């Protein structure tokens, strides 16, 4: 069903993270979630096919802004694409 | 008068999907894969064929306590029971 | 070929409300109170103005065990977590 995108890493949390995941699974796309330490129990982590901790050691918000860690995880896991969601890094030049 | 462009999905995209019939988040994915709006898979009608159907309202349910200056409450949610029936949509954040 | 009339609401009325926009159960109530289909409060369009919008599917989730000849299971439901997002409707029976 999809040309290039076989796996999406959803670089957000909460509601919008779940929305994207649900759209991915509808299109037969594999999903990868990220969570901060603080969000180890957020339920968006249980909605993806894979999940990985991000921002280890950073503050709660900074952890979801860790561009290079997000890129590491994206690459490690085989993610063709990243959906940044809204807020956080969604409008951030360096990240795009 | 123009005031702003947000180059991202928004929280309220939900209400637009409801009156137009178009899955905005799938569309996002389709687009970024490389497709074109009207490719039969992506199914976006031509501008002439996009219409308004009914009206939709969004309410965001948050732990902001109105009896305490809208300060966000914290803790375990012991009971969480949402709702259903015709004309109702729920997009869950960290309320489970 | 005609075969039957059910003089009542049906389980699947849901899918009709979804493609036509018309709350069938409210309509029932309005009718029995004494109103007329098109009274502006009841808002039922004229036959010409009633249309099909999209398509809808209904699946009934039951404790019928397919690995045991569809015999209804019983017991406490320890976990029950439904779903959400765009295009999704839930009408709960004794699943909470």
């Amino acid at each position: 069903m999809m040309n290039r995108i076989k796996k999406v890493l959803v670089a957000n949390r909460g509601e919008i993270a779940i929305r994207v995941m649900r759209a991915c699974t509808e299109l037969k796309i594999k999903t990868v979630a990220i969570y901060s330490q603080e969000d180890t129990g957020s339920f968006h982590r249980y909605k993806s096919d894979e999940a990985y901790l991000v921002g280890a050691g950073k503050k709660p918000i900074d952890a979801y802004l860790d561009i290079e860690n997000i890129i590491e995880i994206a690459k490690e896991s085989g993610a063709d694409a990243i959906h940044p969601g809204y807020g956080f890094l969604s409008e951030n030049i360096e990240f795009a | 008068y123009f005031i702003e462009v947000n180059p991202r999905v928004q929280v309220e995209h939900t209400i637009t999907e409801m009156i137009t019939g178009i899955d905005i988040v799938q569309s996002q994915l389709f687009i970024a894969d490389g497709y074109a709006l009207h490719d039969q898979l992506v199914a976006i009608p031509k501008q002439e064929d996009i219409h308004i159907h009914g009206s939709a309202i969004q309410s965001r349910i948050t732990t902001e306590d109105p009896l305490n200056n809208f300060m966000p409450d914290t803790g375990r949610v012991d009971t969480y029971r949402s709702t259903g029936g015709f004309g109702v949509r729920l997009d869950a954040g960290n309320g489970f």
